[PDB]
Formats: C-alpha cells, structure tokens, sequence
RNA sequence: AUUGGAUAUGCCAUAUAAAGCGCUUUCGAAGAGUCGAGUUGUGCAGCUCUAAAUGGGUGGUCAUCUAA
RNA sequence: UUGACCUCAAAUCAGGUAGGACUACGCGCUAAGCGCAGGAAAAGAAAAUAACCAUGAUUCCCUCAGUAACGUGAAGCGGGAAAAGCUCAAAUUUGAAAUCUGGCAACAUUUCUUUUGUUGUCCGAGUUGUAAUUUCAA
C-alpha cells in the first residue's frame, strides 16, 4: 500500500474554495474566528507565544463580554483553560479589547408586541 | 512485633433468618432533610394556568374556541 | 423462599374499616379532572377576555417522588403505599423511611384504589399533606386509626421474616 | 466635627444621611491619627462610637488608594460574636452605599460553601469572626488577601475571654504585617490584651434587684404575647439575642393587631434612632431590640425591660440593670441562676398560671405557613436565634446540646423545626 | 492593530493568580441527603452473606479474623478498612437499640 | 425522589432485599421465553438513566443469556434483530443466576411520531443509526472495542506515504 | 457599514416596553394604597401583590408606567 | 421554472412572559455485577469475589482530570 | 351481581416498519468467512496531557522519529487544515401533567391534487413521571 499525493494540488485548490464559499456566505465578517495568545506547555516552548483554542472566563469578564454573547460574535470560549499568572489574563484581555475596538456588529431586528 | 507467626487458619501451609434490626430509624428525625429555601411560586398563583389562561383567552378572541355560553347554547 | 421483613411487611395490609374510611377522606379531596379542569380554565380565560385573587387549592398528593420529597420535607401527614407494585423496590423503603421521618403510613389494598381516587389506572402511593380546616378532625380520627389498627398491630410481624 | 474631617464627598455625603455631622470623644481621638495611618491602640467602653471611629477613616483609605474587587481584600475587621459584626456590617452597607468598594461579612454559622464564593470575587471591606476567618484563610484557594492594608480588632478583650487566644495567634502569621495599618481596640487593658498588641500592633503604638419566669421553651412566645396584652398600657423594652429575631417578631406582632415599634428598622441608623427618640418621648408604647442595638443608648424609664432571649455577657448584663426586671428563663437553663448566686444579685422567681396563655399557636402556625415573607423571617429568626446560643460565652450556663430544638421552632412558629445547619 | 505575533519571546516577568476552586472538583463530598439515603438503604436491603460473616467476627473479637475475610472478599485492604469501620458502627447502633 | 433510593439499593447485589428478589425473579425470568416483552423496566431508575422515557415510542425487552463476547453485547444484538423494526438505545444487567445472565435492552420505535418529534430522540431517527448495536456503537460496543480517551485505549502503519515532491 | 448599522440602530431604537391593561391596574393599586417610593413594603404585602413581584419588578412597573 | 439565506415593508404577536449579568446572613443532587482484586484465553473477553464519597481515575505528598 | 385494574390471548382491525442487492471508502465479529451502515463512516467536547511562563473535544497532515520503549515501533510537545458546541440521569410543577400519539372535523400548505402542517374536539399514553428548569464550564 502506497498513499500517493497526486491530489496535493486539488486539495490545495478544493481548501481555497471553501473558504471562499465561507466568505461568500457570511462576507462581512472574518473568515476565521479569533484567537488567545498563549505560551506551549514545556521548558523547551514555553517563550513562544502561539495561538490558543479560546478565551477563558476570567479574560471574558475583565474584557466585558460575556459568555453568551462571546460566541455570537465569533469569541470562542474555552472553559477548561484557566489563569494561572496575570501575565496570560492581561495578554488576551487586552486581544479581546482591540478585537472589540474594530468590531461593527450590526442590529438585528427584535420582536416588538403591540400590547403591554 | 510481628513474631512472623502462622495464624491458626493461615492458609500457608448463623442465624441465616435474622429478625429486622432498627440500627437507624429506631429514633425520628426532627427536622426537614432538605435546606434548600423555599421558592415564592408556592405562595402565588399558578403560572401555569396563568399561561394556559392567556392562551385559552387568544384563542376565545379570535374565535377558535366557542365559549362557555356559546358552546351551552349550541348543545340546546 | 422465605420472604424478607422488608419485603413481608406488605403482606399484612390495612384491614375493611379502616381503608373504607381513609378512602372515604381521600375521595373527598380527590384532585380535578383533565375535562373539570379545562372547564375551569375556559371560565375564567372569558372572564379576562371579556373584562377583569382566588384560593390554593386542596387535593390529595401523588406520585411517588413527588410523594417521597413530601415526607423528607415532614409535609406528609399520613402516607397511603400499595401492597402490589409490580417491582416491589419502589416501595420497600417507604414505611421506613417514613419511620425514620415520622409520618404515619398504611399499606392498603390494590393500587387501583389509590389509582381511582386520582383518575389514573394505578397509584403506587398517595400522601395527604394539608386539609381543608372542616375536615382536621377526620383526619386526626383516621391517623388514629391507623397507628392503632396498623402500626400497633403488626410490629413484631414486620420484623420476622415472611413465608 | 464631621465637617472639620476631610472625609471624602461620597463619605461626608453617607455621613450625614447614615446619621448625625457631629463627633463625639472616641472618635474625636481615634479618626486623625487612623486617617494619617499611624497605628492606634484604643480603649473605649461599648456603645461609645468605636463603629465609626475605625471605620470612616478605614473606608476613607480605600477610597484614597482605590481598591478593586479584582486586587482582593484590603480591610479585615475582627469581631468577637456574630451580632456585633452584624451591626458593623450593617452600618458599613449604608457608609459605602455612595462608594464603589465591595463588603461582605464571613461569620460562624454561615454558608462557607457560598461565603468561599463571595471571596473570590474580591471583598474589599471584610468583617470577620476568629473563628471563621482563619477556616477561610487557609483552607480557600482563590481568596487574595496579599494586598491587605488595614486590620482592625474590636472589643479584643471578649475576643480573648471567649476563647479565641489561639486563633489570633495563628491569624497574624498568615496575615500579612509589613506596612499594615492595625488598630486593637479594648476597653480592658489585661495582660494578655497587652500581649496580642505586642505580636499584633507595630513598636510605638498610639495609646488612648432581678425578676425571672420559668418557662419552657414551646410557650415562650406565647407567654410573651399574653403577657404584652395584658401590659398593653405600660412601657415596655424587650431584648433579644438577634436583630433577625427582632425583626420577624416586630412583623408577627404588627401581623396580628399588636403593634410594636423596633430599633431594627431597615439597617438604616437614621431611621433607629427616629424610633428610639420617639420611643422615649412617648409616655406609653412597646419596643423590642436587641443588647448591642441598646447597647450605648441611655435606657429611658420604662416599666417593664424583658430579657426573651438570654444575654450575651452575663458579667456586662448584671451590670446593665444597675420599672421592674424579668427574664424570660427555661427549664434547661436554671443554672444561669447559680451565677447570679455567685455574682451577689439578689432575685425574686416569678410565676404564670397555664390557663391565662393565649393558646393561638394553631392560628399561629397557621398565618406563617399560609404566608411567604412570613415563613423566610420566621426561618431566619430561628436560624439566627441558635447561632448566637450556640455562640454564647457561657457553655456551661447555656448549653446548646442540652436544648430541645422542636420546643424551640414551636415558639418561631413552626410545626416541626427547619432544617438549619448547626 | 488586531493580529497576533507568534513566536519570539514576552516580558519574562511573573505575577501568580490564586484561582479558586473548580464545581468539578467538588465530587466526592458527601451530601446530607445522600448519606440519609444511604443509611436508609443499608438497613432496608439487609447485609450480603459475607457482610454477615464480618459482623459475627467483629462481634467475637477476631479481628484479625475479620480483616482478612473482608480484604479478600472485597479485594484490597484499602476496602477492606472502610467495611470493618462501617460494620462497626452498624454493630454498635444495633447494639444500641438491641 | 425516589430514584435516588433505587440507585442506592441497587448497589447492595447480595443484600437480603435483592438476594431474595434475584432468586424470585430469576425463576419467573426462566419460564418466559428467552426474548420477551416487558411491560415496564425492573429497574426504572437503571432504565431511566440509561435514557428511557415513559412514552409511547420506547420498547424494553428482556433477554436471558447463558453464563460462560460480551453477555451484553449479545443481549444487544440478538434483541437487535428480533425487533428489527426498532433501534436500541442502552442496555443494563438486571439479574443473573449460575446457569443464565438477565439483561433487559431499551429500544426505541423510529417509525413513532412521539420519537420523529422529540428533538432529544431525534437523532436516532436518521439512517446512520441503523443497528448500532451490530456495529459497536452502544455503550457496551464502544468499551469492547476499547474507544475511550487516554493512554489505555491500521491503515496508517503499513502504509508508504510517497510525496510530491521528495 | 458603519453609518448604516448606526442608523439601522436608531430606526430600531425603542426597546422601551408600553404598559398593559392588566399591569398598570396592578401597580397603580399598589402604588395607590403603598406610595411610589416604598417598594419594599409593597413587596411584602400579599393581600394586593398576589403574584408576589419583588420590590425590583414592581419598581420596573412603576418606572415603565410614566411613559 | 424551482428554491438559499438576507433586506425593505404590511398585517398579526397568547409580554400577567421569557432571558443575559449584579449581588448573596440561603442551597448545590452528579450514572454499580460497574470500579477494583484473583485467575485463564485472545486493552478486551470468560469465570470467582465484588466497592467508595473530598471519593474515584491517571500522572509527578502535589498536580490533573471527573468514568461506568 | 356489577365494575376497576393487572396479566395473557385473538382478528384478512387501523397505521407503520424489517428483510434483499450494492459494498471503492466505514464500523464491528472471527486475506477469507459473518454481521451493519453512509455520502462519508468512525471519533469527539477529557475519569486528556503535562511538570511548564503551562496546554485544552475529535479527526487529518507534517514533525517528533526510526526516537523512546521492548528487530518491532510509538506518544506528549511543535507546525498546519478545519474549528462548534451541547443533551439527559441524579434535586416537588405540587398554587394545580404545565406533556404527548391517534381518531374525527375544519383549515392551510406543497418539488407534489402525490408533500407537510395548523386549529378545535374526543379517546388513549402518562404520576412506576410526560413538560419547564439544571449538567459541574456549573
């Protein structure tokens, strides 16, 4: 058995269409979700800064948004990460900060009923 | 110490109908079992009913429902 | 086999007078039909919608964890467990825990009897926690009757293996 | 007075409106050199304005240096019993309701699985009982207290009689002690009250005739109620051991045509002392409050002063009394008399027939059940009401283990007693 | 700007956070509606065959006897320790009311 | 309410209460057929756990087998094609003796619109659900298998990746 | 984008709720008989407040009923 | 000609409603013939025994997860 | 003598559904045999790693690495593609089973006279528990 990579190209192809079907679809907004900073988890790593999963539930707080509408807003929001240093927290609280900063979210309409 | 000994059935070499025992209810608790407070829904009106009422009431607007009168006058 | 004391002490049920006469304060704070209730409910949804308070009900307790969470709470005055569920263990633990809580319990006859006072085929128990201030007496009389004629009784006979 | 101290706007504002602009001789002595934060040993006697004398000053700091919730706790203020941190509690909910400074109180008796969860969101303002706050000091993590500034100690000499000379002595190595404002407050200038200051406070300190009724505790209420209806027309003062138990008594009498005025109020100071004068100035009327409300307020000539719930400091309530005296005394509590005995007080017994008690205690469970707010004061009055007895210096007088509780909750009102923790 | 820089280094110095306590990490406490339960149910169901056999050493005195029924009848000792303080208990409060 | 009490005594297997009814039912078990209806679960907290729902749409079914693959993975499969016309939600022991092991298996009627209209049985209407039971997809089926997450539990091996470019 | 999605808002701009027949009538009775500044007290009245609002559903009530 | 998700707008809207986040002198349930142990066959399965509640699992007293 | 419930039956009663074929790729039992699926399947929101300034469902690719381990042969980390989270059981709605299938009658609607619903009513299911609320991140 051989897995041949003749398709290297048609893959490299079939991915770009599907993010421009995705931006297609909700164009205004980024095609990809934002982000936290954090540091990889070894002695060898750990003065990298690389991209996390999501933002925890004290960098949310402190930023202000919480975390319902963290995600209707494409802030991804992982639980099982925590806070162990300041460092961390005001690296990405500041991120949610500047990423709210550029953000135009636009009205929804809302049920208004007649009466009371 | 140990006297590293062999017990007298070391293996290196009844009332089968008891009656009930009270071990635990044979004295009565005083008290609820549970603290948790209790909710004002008890002391107020439903809400269930409250909801079916109101929808009850829609439907006797837009004359999905025949009312009480209307429905007893029918049956004459 | 020869029968727990657990699960023997339902064999010895409550007798003729006594279940008559709980049946007979049950059937007088039996809960609303599903037909009386949408009566109810039309009557006073016209009343609002025409042009616009009332008194908590009284009615006998079912179900058997809502029954079992009024006798942990010591709301449950007296306790009415059938003799014949069909897996005995959702009952086993009753009469002791209401033992154990203080609440007076009778094992009747048939769960059909308790299932008709409440419009159901089958009740597993019943649990009467409060009663309308005209009927306290009657209730007082038949908790009477059943420490005497249930709880006296028998005693030892729960405690002894059955069969 | 309060106009010449430099209290801030939002302070000065609270000041007026908690209570009166004036300052008396305790605090004229104890806010300056508290407010430039050179440690202060005070000794004051109760009810003398020491609530406020370290407090203003206190509230003030945290207000100069601008404390968040997320920078932990930055006062802590130990208190011997929970109805003296109660009262101080209370009175600092009305001084920082104009501030943006937290508070919260961590007492005996309470939900420690819920008081763990207040602290971790930062209480910048925390009373304390010995006690409590020691559990909550080593056995929560997420509690920040690294950033503390200011601990106050009051009424230090009951701290250490009734028992808590060991728990100082391990609260002070977890708390921190480098530029830390301590403040050590007792009337009593003992040795040992000389010794916590030596370990606590920084060198160069700043230094400035009886009636009882035997009544088990099933009638007590309604030994009460009979007795006040039949004393309708006399002024009478009632205390009690809680101000949760004032407060759902006042609503039960007020509930069934008795009407009772109380020191409780709303926790609002201005509003209990309108009560008081106007009590005082009413030559007829009933009043029920508790020791520490009454405690520093001049008793005016009133006929009858019932003690319904036993008091706190048997060696301070004997001096208290010195119209007639009662006490509201039970059958399992008859030794609190071989104290008097041991004290010199002289007694006389008083005794109730059973046929004059008005019997409404099946209407009376019958209103609490029936209703909701009702049944949340009745609750918490019979959950406070054990607290303090079970807090009560004297173990050997007043036995929690030796009370009955179903008798108890009768007289709260209750069938059978709530389910409350200890 | 709203980007993120990956790689390279950040200000080594550090500033610890005392987290609190997780929800999930509560399991194991008891409650006092569970241990009411459980109480309730060991003196409905009765006791197993070997829970028996326990007893009746523990009621002799055998101790020695006891333990080593219950470690290998439950499979560590570990077990076998919480089985004996249990059953102990049960038989002074049998006692006490027998 | 109740079901914590159940939980509880279900624990205590060889207990004087559950000893005697083991014994009783195991008897009235054996002179059924081997796949047979029941009209409710034995254990109906196990049952309701496990995800049954007193309603019209869920079926449980009682299944002996002989003691010495998994007993319960067989109980699965062989009511599985009995009620063919059902998909099997879980599966739990109930009673065993020294010849036979009792399992009582919950299934759930596809075809029901009680079941097409539940957004929490939903799923199990869609045809990728077809006999999970036949393809390890039950509890039972995933740890016999050993699917789970950790350290304890083909084609990539063997396989040459040429690349491209290499 | 930007203009649009702040005009779009102030089209969409009045989340403020009217009052109702059955609303009004229950707070103006309390207030009439409680005050307009005495929520507490309302709340703990059983006779009239029979839905058992808290003083902070009745002051939204009382608030919303001037507009 | 069939439909996607949106937009503008009309008419209805059972809101006496339902949420998010402030606070707490109040509470906070968590899956058993399973886990585990002994022994055989190929982690899994068979057979014998069979649990616990700051417990249990897995790593280096600590950390970290929270199965059935 | 009647009725209620329970359990077991019968019907060419009404409405359904299962089988067999394909099988490149999937998932199982035991290359072959046997079983069962889909447009993907399986897996999946930690009883997961780590020992750090910690990480964060799953899957896939690169690397780790032909390394460690005991010729076999990985995995944590790291780079990338794609990213999405949730539902119950266990707590009384208890001031009100608030829940649902079906029959009948209307009405609407259609990839469609072929589809799919709404409202009303009646029976049945269900208190041995159907809804709402809650899922530890609470």
């Amino acid at each position: 058995y051989v897995k041949t990579w003749f398709n290297q190209p048609g893959r490299k192809l079939r991915r770009r269409q599907a993010r421009q079907t995705k931006a297609a679809k909700i164009a205004p907004r980024p095609v990809e979700a934002i982000r936290p900073a954090v540091k990889p988890p070894t002695i060898r790593y750990n003065m990298k800064v690389r991209a996390g999963r999501g933002f925890t539930l004290e960098e949310l707080k402190a930023a202000g948004v919480s975390r319902r509408v963290a995600s209707t807003i494409g802030i991804p929001v992982d639980h099982r990460r925590r806070n162990r240093s300041e460092e961390s927290l005001q690296r990405n609280v500041e991120r949610i900060k500047v990423y709210l900063a550029h953000l135009i979210v636009f009205p929804r309409k809302a049920g208004q009923p007649k009466k009371g | 110490e140990i006297d590293a000994g062999y017990s007298s059935d070391s293996s290196t070499e009844f009332d089968p109908y008891p009656d009930y025992d009270d071990f635990f209810t044979n004295t009565v608790r005083e008290t609820p079992l549970s603290s948790a407070p209790e909710p004002k829904r008890r002391f107020a009106p439903s809400k269930h009913e409250q909801k079916r009422i109101l929808q009850l009431a829609y439907a006797i607007r837009k004359g999905r429902i025949l009312t009480s009168e209307q429905r007893a006058e029918r049956e004459r | 086999l020869k029968v727990p004391p657990a699960i023997a002490q339902f064999q010895k049920t409550l007798d003729k007078n006594t279940a008559t006469q709980v049946f007979k304060l049950l059937n007088k704070y039996r809960p609303e039909t599903a037909a009386e209730k949408k009566q109810r409910l039309v009557a006073e949804a016209e009343a609002v919608a025409n042009g616009k308070v009332s008194k908590k009900p009284y009615n006998v307790k079912y179900g058997l964890n809502h029954v079992v969470a009024l006798i942990e709470a010591k709301k449950a005055k007296l306790v009415l467990i059938a003799s014949d569920v069909d897996p005995i263990e959702l009952v086993v633990f009753l009469p002791a825990l209401c033992k154990k809580m203080g609440v007076p319990y009778a094992i009747v006859k048939n769960k059909a009897r308790l299932g008709t006072v409440i419009h159901q085929k089958t009740a597993a128990v019943l649990a009467v926690t409060e009663v309308r201030e005209e009927d306290k007496n009657e209730l007082a009389s038949i908790v009477s009757a059943v420490d005497a004629n249930f709880s006296a009784k028998y005693d030892e006979s729960r405690r002894k293996w059955g069969g | 007075k309060f106009s010449d101290l430099q209290l801030s706007e939002n302070i000065q504002k609270a000041i007026k409106e908690m209570g009166f602009e004036t300052m008396t001789e305790i605090q004229k002595r104890s806010i300056p050199p508290l407010l430039a934060g050179r440690d202060v040993l005070g000794a004051a006697k109760t009810g003398s304005g020491k609530t406020l004398a370290f407090l203003i000053p206190t509230i003030e700091m945290l207000y100069a240096l601008k404390f968040k919730p997320r920078n932990g706790t930055g006062v802590i203020i130990i208190s011997p019993t929970r109805e003296l941190a109660l009262q101080i509690f209370g009175v600092a909910k009305e001084l920082l309701k104009y501030h943006h400074q937290t508070f919260g109180i961590v007492i005996g008796g309470a939900n420690r699985r819920a008081e763990a969860d207040k602290l971790v969101k930062g209480v910048n303002l925390l009373v304390a009982t010995p006690g409590r706050l020691l559990d909550h000091l080593q056995n929560t993590k997420g509690f920040v207290f690294r950033n503390l500034r200011s601990l106050v100690i009051d009424e230090a000499d009951r701290i250490l009689e009734i028992g808590f000379e060991d728990e100082m002595r391990q609260i002070m190595k977890i708390l921190p002690s480098e530029n830390r404002q301590t403040l050590l407050f007792s009337a009593t200038q003992t040795t040992k009250v000389e010794d916590l200051a030596r370990i606590s406070l920084k060198p160069g300190p700043l230094y400035v005739e009886q009636g009882y009724v035997v009544v088990d505790s099933d009638k007590r209420f309604l030994l009460l109620f009979s007795f006040l209806k039949r004393n309708l027309k006399k002024k009478v003062i009632v205390f009690m051991s809680s101000c949760a138990s004032v407060k759902y008594m006042a609503e039960l009498l007020n509930y069934i045509d008795l009407p009772v005025l109380d020191l409780h109020g709303k926790q609002k100071q201005q509003r209990r002392t309108n009560t008081f004068f106007e009590f005082c100035n009413a030559e007829k009327g009933i009043l029920l409050c508790t020791n520490v409300a009454a405690r520093g307020l001049d008793i005016p000539a009133v006929d009858w002063i019932v003690q319904y719930d036993p008091p706190d400091d048997p060696r301070d309530y004997i001096h208290r009394v010195g119209g007639k005296s009662l006490m509201f005394l039970a059958p399992s509590e008859l030794g609190f008399l071989r104290y008097l005995k041991t004290a010199k007080v002289s007694l006389n017994e008083f005794e109730f027939p059973a046929n004059k008690v008005a019997n409404v205690q099946s209407q009376l469970e019958k209103l609490v059940s029936k209703n909701y707010y009702l049944q949340q004061s009745a609750k918490d009055g019979y959950r406070s009401y054990l607290q303090a007895y079970a807090s009560y210096s004297l173990k050997s007088i007043f036995d929690i283990n030796k009370l009955d509780l179903a008798k108890v909750a009768k007289s709260f009102g209750f069938a059978h007693p709530p389910n409350v923790n200890i | 700007a709203p980007g993120l820089v990956v790689g390279l280094n950040k200000g080594k110095t550090l500033t610890k956070r005392q987290l609190p306590e997780r929800p999930s990490r509560r399991k194991g406490h008891l409650s006092k509606r569970t241990a009411f339960v459980r109480s309730i149910v060991r003196e409905v169901a009765g006791f197993a065959p070997y829970e028996r056999r326990v007893m009746e050493l523990i009621r002799n005195s055998q101790d020695k006897r006891a333990r080593k029924l219950a470690k290998k009848r439950l499979g560590t000792l570990k077990r076998a320790k919480g089985k004996i303080e249990e059953l102990t208990s049960v038989i002074q409060s049998s006692r006490l009311a027998h | 309410g109740a079901y914590k009490y159940l939980e509880e005594l279900a624990k205590k297997k060889q207990s004087d209460v559950n000893l005697f009814l083991s014994r009783v039912r195991a008897w009235e078990y054996r002179q059924m057929n081997v796949i047979h209806r029941a009209s409710r679960p034995s254990r109906p907290d196990k049952a309701r756990r496990l995800g049954y729902k007193a309603k019209q749409g869920y079926v449980i079914y009682r299944i002996r087998v002989r003691r010495g693959r998994s007993a319960r993975c067989t109980a699965e499969e062989r009511v599985g094609r009995y009620c063919s016309n059902l998909r099997v939600l879980n599966s739990y022991w109930v009673n065993q003796d020294a010849t036979y092991k009792f399992f009582e298996v919950i299934l759930v009627d596809p075809s029901h619109k009680a079941i097409r209209r539940d957004p929490r049985i939903n799923w199990i209407v869609n045809p990728v659900h077809k006999h999970r039971e036949s393809r390890g997809l039950t509890s039972i089926g995933k740890k016999s298998r050993g699917i789970g997450k950790g350290h304890r539990f083909w084609l990539r091996h063997n396989t040459l990746s040429l690349r491209r470019y290499r | 984008l930007e203009e649009e999605a702040v005009k779009k808002a102030a089209r969409q701009s009045n989340k403020m709720l009217p009052l109702s027949a059955f609303e009004h009538a229950y707070i103006q009775r309390l207030i009439n008989k409680y005050g307009t500044e005495d929520f507490e007290s309302m709340a703990k009245d059983v006779k009239l407040n029979s839905k058992l609002f808290n003083g902070s559903k009745l002051k939204n009530l009382y608030i919303r009923m001037k507009a």
